[PDB]
């Protein structure tokens, strides 16, 4: 539905980010 | 007075293609007039020469190898010294228009071809063919050319910039030539080659009988089969490509004909003229049922008309419709539409559309009924 | 029929060469103009028993003269032959919308006109004066849009050209 | 806040590559409609008190529960309020058509309405039920011609549908 | 009442059905089956047919 | 014949050069104004038919010596021949706008054109007025300032192909001189 | 002695024609099969002993409109030919049965194209072939 | 609803014709026969042309076909005209 | 025609016809010859009659031929008297046939959707038929008019 | 109603209602809520929608209302606007049901009949339950007014 509370949505930083250096998002 | 002047006489000041030409086949296909500027781009004069040699060879393939023959007298057209008329008289009187139209040749059939190569027509009469033979005969080819070309009929027609094209007149004065110009141009896939016979009767396709076909229609008044004309022909090469209620275009003829469905066609077509000869008489006399009314209805009608906007109000209540040339005598839209149906429901043109389409089917099938032994039958 | 199509590959028969690049880029005009000239196709198909009928009676008012015995729309069978003309010419020019080109116009209504009105006493000015009746009533944004008006004008006027 | 010539090049920064051919003529074509577009943003916010008013008032009609004593849409106040919720979401889908990406309706109107909706103890459905009233007036609204040359609309308008239910099916 | 069975009537005129198809037809319609067969008890239904 | 496009190939052909990025200045400009250049052409055919009998009727009121006995435009055959090259004129000048390039106007219409009117005696003095009330009528047809016929347009600025058509019909009138 | 289409009927609004043109509104069948009919043509021999033994004949047997093309006598002997002989030489042999069912059902349309039906018109069909 | 709902031998109903024919079928046939009466002559009731063409139902072709040779007439043809052949849905 | 009638009403039953339908048929064709006499008289005043009919329904019904009317204009007038002299043939036809099947196989039979297909009110018609009944009637003796209206009178319940 | 018709059509084939009418049944009664709502909205407008539409009736059929027409006087012009009011009443009920045997099985079967015995032509109510129609659907929505005309246009088929 709707991007997390807080992230405007379109312009995550989690984009393109290697899978050896992605932190989960609480 | 429909038409004014021919196109044997020369063109009027006033237009700029001749008023025959307007309205006959002239306007559909490519037998046009193909006229060459006064300053030409080297691209556009081979437009014009390439007009030329599908007009006077009329149809020849003609490899590089047989145009280094003409490579010197293209050369002072190309320059710009050479008419259109000195080139094609320059071109008939070289050895590749000799071999191909003149070396294997009947006398009839060199004639006709430089009737329908210089110029845009069929023979006429026999008495236009003999002056020529007898022009050939005492002065020999180099002056029968020019008996062509130095006369009355080329320049008021070509004059002498135009290339020559296959002309429809629309006035023909001995008729049977429309017949005749269309039975020697065969079409668009045809040649003089292919028609005049001088490949299967020439060895490994060189020194060939031109022969020719026809000649009994030239000296006796005797004219050309329908065959010729409808099947293969410009007329369907220049085609308007509409719906006609005839079709005019031949079917192809039928394997496996009998004689019983010739029979019962050759009835029908006979029960249909007897029913058009008695239905004529009836038209326009009791065509309509209100007519005798017609008559009686106008002074009925002629009463309480308002010219201002707003009449007829028939009680205390409304306005009203009027002031139309078609409305004011009640007439609708559907009033003018029902000449566009009138070959279903006029009872007199049923007739005349099966009429002529039991005779076009009629006449292919003696044209199939004209072998009979080693014909095998079918039962339908 | 000439339009875009029968230009370009007459003109490539007549030289015996392969259609070009200059024969293909003829015919993507004609993908760009067919949307507006289209537009007017149904505009004139759907709604042309007003248009002959507003074209008829203004005939006959810029010329009362013709309903007079002996002059061509004297009776009611005239009149009917009449408005059937102005049908005739204007499904041409809805033919010749849909085609693209001057084709059918050129083939069934122009070519051997003028023979026939000088034959059976039609006035050519009577003709002429319907097609310009209709020509100033083009509403540009509300009967259809620019372009489609434009169109459609253009054919107009180019029938009353060729009558007079 | 982006709008759909943003949302390729906030794709485009993130594998840190230019656009190719194909993305520039999609968005030629995004341009070459344009005219359509702001033909449709232009008739929604001609009409906009008349889309609310129609549309709360065949809700009422239809839930009379709303404005019975008691109800969630009784007395003047919850009344105003209820009036123009409808035309904060008719704004934000305004926003929504003429950006061309649904990043400000979730942004700034979407965005924890559902849980401020079970706060107070509104019904999100017949939020919902009036989200959907609206967007049948304004889809029928859309496609008259109006004075406007004739053509097609019909991917702007399915896309205008679908901002309508895109804010119908987050409020509840 | 102005009821009407227009293809039926026209396809047993022709001749393209028989008296007996019409009647058929005309049995399983649905006007017979609104005034013989819906107000009644099946066992009448029999009796009646 | 030529065009806008192919005179600057033969230009470049005089010197082996290469149509480069400083000759496409020229023709993307002829591109960008092609739709004014339609609608230019289309205002001119649309009224062709009464430019000519608008200038040959002038150029009569000009002078009525041409409709004198013995005068030129004298006989309904020489009446209907004047009102016949009016109308070549007009066509093969509405060929070189379209066409962006003077060149179809001068080798198919104007040469040999003012040897044909000396050996026919045709009056050169109204055949340059002939000319001149047509090029009067393209500045006002193209421009939309015609008395009692105006064409719907975008809206913009058109003195660009007005001043072009003006420079062919000079040329039309140098030629016959 | 008036109107050239008369009409069929009886009673008042008649003109002396039976109904139907005999009496008869609904006529029998007096046409034959796909396969009678080619077998009592006397032309299509060959083709009806190839429908036979391939098994298509089941095919043009059922009551769906069909419009076959069946080739004469004539045109199976004109596949002696060079070029068309190279192609179907092989349907000779006589484990090649299944190209010979492909082939033949290829001339099979559904539907029913009379030839006043295709004036001046181009249709593009499937056959039984499924080609 | 439809014909073969499972009656047989041994069922309540009696034991009858049971048409294929798929519920609410369109398929119809055309046939030419002749059925003389083999009762007229004990009866006494006036004559009635015995032979006939007609369409019948595809779901009453089968009874229609054994009552007409159970009274001795003949069949002179038959021709499905209205439905498919071999069609899995698509004959209601 | 009453011996058709006489002969299909017979034909159904299986039977000849008994001894009243051919008492019937004699005093049909007994009678034959004043039935040819008033058609005669019915036929050759034909134009009078289809024009005071025409008055007097235009002067009943001056909607019909108002403006905009079913029959507005010369061709719609023309029209109409038109049909109204069809419908005095068919009572010429049915006084001779002595029965109403001519009348009414041609001309009555579908009559009604005819005519809200065509737009047209059939009361109208009824109202010119019955105008053309007093004008025809006019012209006859008192047991001719009685026996010739005895149609138009079947002619306007047909057509309500 | 729907139901009522879905429940005989599948009670003459002896079976239960398959999978398809009850969807249908499903549909229907998902939707009467907004049926109840448009069947508000005609029904409290009713004075203005018969007063327009015999307004527009009378200018379109003025022969009705003039001088000795069907509907010519006081009484007569109130009892066809009556006429017209009852129309409105069972298109409405057409409307809540969801199907037209509400107004087919009162005001339809037989009103040919009626309006024959009663001298009252055809024609004329057809135009003024057109003109209802026009007025009707001119207070509705485009798809209220869409799905509304859909029972004025069966009204109107079944009264030609
Ligand atoms: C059709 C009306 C529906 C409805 C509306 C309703 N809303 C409220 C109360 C609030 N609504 C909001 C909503 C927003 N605040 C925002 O800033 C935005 C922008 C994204 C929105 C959508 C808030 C904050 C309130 C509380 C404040 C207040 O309104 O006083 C109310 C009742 C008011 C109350 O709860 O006291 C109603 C009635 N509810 C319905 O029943 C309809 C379906
Ligand atoms: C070097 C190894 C390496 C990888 C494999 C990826 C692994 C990976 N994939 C995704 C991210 C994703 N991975 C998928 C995968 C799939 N989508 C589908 O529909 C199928 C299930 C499947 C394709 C066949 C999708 C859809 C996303 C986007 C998830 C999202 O945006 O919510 C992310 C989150 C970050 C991002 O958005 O890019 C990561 C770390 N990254 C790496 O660094
Ligand atoms: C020297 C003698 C001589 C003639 C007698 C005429 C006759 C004639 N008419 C046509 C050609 C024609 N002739 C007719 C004439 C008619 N069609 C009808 O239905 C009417 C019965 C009849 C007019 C009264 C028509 C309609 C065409 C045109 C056919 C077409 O364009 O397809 C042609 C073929 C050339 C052409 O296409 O124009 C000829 C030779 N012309 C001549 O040169
Ligand atoms: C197919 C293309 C097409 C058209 C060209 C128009 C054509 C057209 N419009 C009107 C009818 C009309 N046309 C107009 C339009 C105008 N009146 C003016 O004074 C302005 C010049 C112009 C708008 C700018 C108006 C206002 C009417 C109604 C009243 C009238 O006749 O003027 C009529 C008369 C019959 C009728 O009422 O329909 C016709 C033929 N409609 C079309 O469908
Ligand atoms: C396919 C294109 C096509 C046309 C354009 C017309 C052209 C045309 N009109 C008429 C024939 C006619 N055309 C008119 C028409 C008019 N008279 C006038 O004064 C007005 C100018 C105009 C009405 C507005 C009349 C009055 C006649 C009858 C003349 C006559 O019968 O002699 C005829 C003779 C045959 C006929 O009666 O139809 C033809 C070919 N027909 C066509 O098939
Ligand atoms: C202030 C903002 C603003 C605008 C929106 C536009 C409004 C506008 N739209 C169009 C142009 C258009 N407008 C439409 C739109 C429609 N046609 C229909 O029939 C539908 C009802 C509707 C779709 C929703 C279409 C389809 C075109 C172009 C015609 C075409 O593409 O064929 C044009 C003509 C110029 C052009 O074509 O580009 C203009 C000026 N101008 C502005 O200044
Ligand atoms: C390809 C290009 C091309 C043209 C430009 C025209 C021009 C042109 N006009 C004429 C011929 C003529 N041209 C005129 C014209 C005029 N005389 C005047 O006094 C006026 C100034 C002017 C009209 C406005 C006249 C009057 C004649 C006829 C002379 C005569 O008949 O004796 C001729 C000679 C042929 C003939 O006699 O018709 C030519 C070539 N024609 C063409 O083919
Ligand atoms: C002494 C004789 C004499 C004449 C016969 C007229 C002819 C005439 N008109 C124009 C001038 C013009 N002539 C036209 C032509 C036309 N205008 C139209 O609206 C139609 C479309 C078309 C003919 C039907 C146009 C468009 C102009 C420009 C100004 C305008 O009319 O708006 C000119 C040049 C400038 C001028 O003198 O005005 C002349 C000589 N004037 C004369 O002095
Ligand atoms: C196939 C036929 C065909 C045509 C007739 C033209 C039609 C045409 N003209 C213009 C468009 C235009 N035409 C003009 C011209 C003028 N405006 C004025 O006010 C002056 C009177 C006149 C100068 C001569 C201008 C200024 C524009 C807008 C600018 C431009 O588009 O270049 C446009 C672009 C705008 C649009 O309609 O979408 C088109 C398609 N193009 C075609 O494809
Ligand atoms: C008393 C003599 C007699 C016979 C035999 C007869 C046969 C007959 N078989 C029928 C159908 C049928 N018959 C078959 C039979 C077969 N399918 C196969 O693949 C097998 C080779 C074959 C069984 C051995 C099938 C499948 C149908 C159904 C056709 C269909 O539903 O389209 C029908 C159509 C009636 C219907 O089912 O609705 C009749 C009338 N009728 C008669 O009066
Ligand atoms: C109304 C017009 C009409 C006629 C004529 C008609 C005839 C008719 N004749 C029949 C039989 C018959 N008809 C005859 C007649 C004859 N045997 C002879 O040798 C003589 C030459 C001839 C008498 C002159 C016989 C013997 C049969 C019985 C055939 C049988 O039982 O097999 C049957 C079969 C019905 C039945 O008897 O069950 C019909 C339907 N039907 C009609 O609708
Ligand atoms: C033999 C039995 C028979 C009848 C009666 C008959 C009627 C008939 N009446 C017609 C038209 C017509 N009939 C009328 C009649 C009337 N307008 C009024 O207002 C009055 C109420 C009424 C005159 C009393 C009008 C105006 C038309 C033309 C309608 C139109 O074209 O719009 C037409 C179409 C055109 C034509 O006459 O061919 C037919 C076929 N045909 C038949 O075969």
């Amino acid at each position: 539905q709707l991007a997390p509370p807080g992230i405007p949505p379109g312009e995550d930083a989690r984009n393109n980010q290697s899978l050896r250096q992605y932190v989960a998002r609480p | 007075k429909v038409v004014d002047r021919l196109d044997s006489q020369p063109s009027a000041a006033f237009e700029q293609t001749k008023q025959v030409y307007t309205f006959s086949r002239y306007i559909l296909g490519p037998h046009r007039a193909v006229v060459a500027p006064v300053a030409m781009d080297p691209s556009e004069k081979e437009v014009v020469l390439r007009a030329v040699y599908r007009q006077v060879f009329g149809n020849a393939y003609i490899m590089e190898e047989e145009r280094a023959e003409l490579r010197v007298m293209e050369s002072q057209f190309l320059l710009g010294e050479l008419s259109v008329k000195e080139l094609v008289r320059a071109l008939a009187k070289s050895s590749t228009y000799k071999v191909r139209f003149f070396e294997g040749a009947v006398q009839y059939r060199f004639i006709e071809l430089c009737f329908k190569h210089l110029l845009g027509r069929a023979p006429d009469n026999h008495e236009e063919i003999a002056v020529h033979m007898r022009k050939y005969q005492q002065e020999g080819y180099d002056a029968e050319i020019d008996s062509y070309l130095d006369a009355g009929e080329y320049d008021n027609v070509f004059g002498d910039d135009t290339v020559p094209f296959l002309r429809f007149r629309g006035v023909y004065t001995p008729c049977d030539s429309f017949n005749r110009q269309c039975a020697l141009q065969g079409g668009w896939a045809n040649s003089d080659k292919a028609m005049g016979g001088a490949a299967l009767s020439g060895y490994n396709g060189s020194d060939g009988r031109q022969m020719s076909t026809m000649i009994g229609n030239y000296i006796s008044g005797k004219p050309i089969p329908y065959e010729k004309v409808a099947a293969d022909t410009p007329l369907k090469s220049t085609a308007p490509n509409w719906y006609a209620r005839p079709n005019p275009a031949l079917a192809p003829q039928p394997a496996y004909v009998s004689a019983k469905e010739i029979a019962e066609l050759r009835s029908r077509v006979s029960k249909l003229e007897a029913a058009w000869s008695v239905a004529v008489k009836q038209s326009a006399a009791a065509k309509d049922t209100v007519e005798t009314w017609r008559a009686a209805a106008k002074e009925m009608a002629a009463m309480r008309g308002i010219s201002p906007m707003g009449e007829a109000y028939f009680g205390g209540i409304a306005q009203k419709v009027d002031n139309g040339a078609l409305a004011q005598l009640g007439n609708k839209a559907s009033s003018y539409k029902k000449y566009l149906y009138a070959i279903e429901t006029d009872e007199v043109s049923r007739l005349e559309v099966d009429l002529e389409e039991a005779k076009g089917q009629l006449r292919v099938l003696e044209a199939a009924m004209a072998k009979s032994t080693p014909m095998t039958r079918t039962a339908e | 029929m000439k339009s875009v199509i029968t230009t370009v590959v007459s003109a490539a028969d007549a030289a015996g060469r392969f259609p070009s690049n200059s024969d293909l880029e003829s015919i993507q005009g004609n993908i760009q103009r067919s949307a507006a000239r289209l537009e007017a196709a149904e505009k004139l198909a759907g709604n042309h028993e007003a248009v002959v009928k507003e074209a008829g009676d203004a005939c006959f008012a810029k010329y009362a003269y013709l309903k007079n015995p002996g002059e061509a729309g004297e009776n009611q069978e005239k009149i009917n032959k009449c408005y059937r003309d102005v049908d005739h010419y204007m499904r041409l020019v809805n033919y010749c919308l849909v085609v693209g080109g001057t084709g059918p116009l050129d083939e069934w209504g122009i070519a051997g006109a003028r023979e026939v009105y000088r034959t059976l006493n039609l006035p050519t000015s009577a003709y002429v004066a319907s097609i310009a009746y209709t020509r100033d009533r083009l509403c540009v944004p509300r009967d259809m849009s620019a372009q489609a008006g434009v169109e459609f004008s253009a054919y107009l006027d180019y029938l009353i050209n060729a009558l007079s | 806040m982006l709008d759909a010539f943003a949302k390729v090049v906030a794709q485009a920064d993130a594998r840190g590559e230019f656009l190719s051919n194909t993305q520039i003529d999609a968005l030629s074509k995004m341009v070459k409609e344009g005219n359509q577009r702001l033909d449709i943003v232009n008739k929604v916010t001609s009409n906009a008190s008349a889309i609310v008013t129609n549309s709360a008032r065949a809700l009422f009609a239809e839930q009379p529960q709303l404005i019975q004593p008691g109800g969630n849409a009784y007395t003047s106040r919850r009344m105003a309020a209820c009036l123009r919720d409808m035309e904060i979401v008719l704004r934000y889908v305004s926003y929504a058509m003429i950006a061309g990406d649904s990043s400000v309706l979730d942004d700034r109107c979407l965005n924890g309405l559902r849980e401020t909706y079970q706060a107070l103890g509104t019904p999100g459905s017949s939020v919902a039920v009036a989200i959907q009233k609206m967007k049948d007036a304004s889809v029928a609204l859309a496609n008259d011609t109006t004075g406007t040359p004739i053509g097609d609309c019909s991917s702007l308008v399915a896309e205008l549908a679908g901002y309508f239910d895109r804010a119908a099916v987050s409020v509840v | 009442y102005g009821f009407s069975f227009s293809v039926l009537e026209s396809q047993v005129k022709n001749g393209q059905i028989s008296i007996k198809e019409f009647v058929r037809s005309l049995g399983k319609s649905s006007v017979y089956q609104k005034q013989f067969y819906q107000p009644y008890v099946n066992s009448r239904v029999v009796e009646l047919a | 014949m030529l065009d806008a496009f192919s005179r600057v190939v033969v230009n470049s052909d005089a010197k082996a050069a290469y149509v480069g990025g400083s000759d496409l200045q020229a023709l993307k400009s002829f591109i960008a104004d092609g739709n004014k250049r339609l609608d230019a052409v289309n205002s001119i055919v649309s009224n062709a038919s009464c430019m000519v009998s608008d200038a040959v009727s002038g150029m009569i009121c000009e002078n009525p010596g041409l409709i004198s006995p013995g005068g030129n435009c004298y006989t309904n055959r020489r009446m209907a021949a004047c009102l016949r090259d009016g109308e070549i004129i007009l066509r093969y000048v509405s060929y070189a706008l379209l066409a962006g390039d003077a060149s179809v106007l001068e080798d198919r219409c104007l040469n040999g054109l003012k040897e044909t009117y000396i050996a026919l005696g045709v009056p050169t003095n109204s055949s340059i007025r002939a000319v001149s009330i047509m090029k009067a009528q393209a500045v006002a047809f193209i421009t939309n300032t015609a008395t009692e016929r105006k064409m719907s347009f975008a809206a913009g600025d058109c003195t660009s192909l007005a001043s072009e058509v003006a420079s062919y019909f000079d040329r039309v009138g140098a030629a016959i001189s | 002695a008036r109107t050239a289409y008369p009409y069929t009927g009886s009673g008042y609004g008649s003109a002396g024609v039976p109904y139907g043109q005999d009496t008869y509104g609904y006529k029998a069948t007096t046409a034959k099969s796909i396969t009678e009919t080619a077998a009592q043509a006397g032309v299509f021999n060959t083709f009806v002993k190839l429908l036979n033994e391939s098994g298509v004949e089941k095919l043009v047997e059922q009551a769906g409109p069909y419009t076959v093309f069946a080739p004469t006598d004539d045109a199976f002997a004109a596949l002696l030919e060079p070029h068309s002989f190279n192609k179907l030489a092989t349907l000779l042999r006589p484990e090649n049965n299944d190209a010979l069912r492909k082939v033949l059902m290829h001339h099979v349309i559904p539907g029913a194209f009379t030839s006043a039906s295709l004036m001046d018109r181009a249709v593009t069909v499937k056959s039984l072939a499924g080609e | 609803a439809y014909d073969m709902d499972g009656t047989g031998a041994g069922s309540l109903e009696p034991r009858g014709i049971k048409s294929s024919a798929v519920e609410k079928d369109s398929r119809c046939f055309k046939v030419t026969f002749v059925l003389p009466s083999q009762s007229r002559l004990y009866t006494f009731r006036e004559l009635q042309n015995v032979y006939t063409t007609k369409m019948v139902p595809f779901s009453s072709w089968y009874a229609e076909q054994q009552r007409i040779q159970k009274m001795g007439g003949k069949i002179l043809k038959v021709e499905l005209v209205a439905g498919g052949q071999m069609r899995s849905v698509g004959n209601q | 025609s009453i011996v058709t009638k006489s002969i299909v009403n017979a034909d159904a039953e299986a039977r000849y016809l008994s001894p009243g339908e051919l008492d019937r048929i004699k005093s049909f064709v007994l009678s034959g010859q004043r039935r040819l006499r008033i058609a005669q008289t019915l036929t050759e005043n034909r134009e009078r009659i289809v024009k005071q009919g025409g008055q007097q329904l235009f002067q009943r019904r001056p909607d019909v031929v108002s403006p905009g009317g079913n029959a507005y204009g010369e061709e719609m007038t023309a029209t109409c008297l038109r049909d109204l002299d069809y419908y005095l043939r068919l009572v010429t036809y049915g006084i001779i046939a002595g029965d109403v099947t001519p009348i009414e196989e041609i001309g009555l039979v579908g009559v009604k959707e005819m005519y809200s297909a065509l737009g047209t009110p059939i009361s109208g018609v009824a109202e010119g038929i019955r105008c053309m009944k007093d004008v025809a009637c006019s012209l006859l003796s008192g047991e001719d008019a009685a026996e010739v209206g005895f149609y138009f009178d079947y002619t306007l319940a047909a057509m309500q």
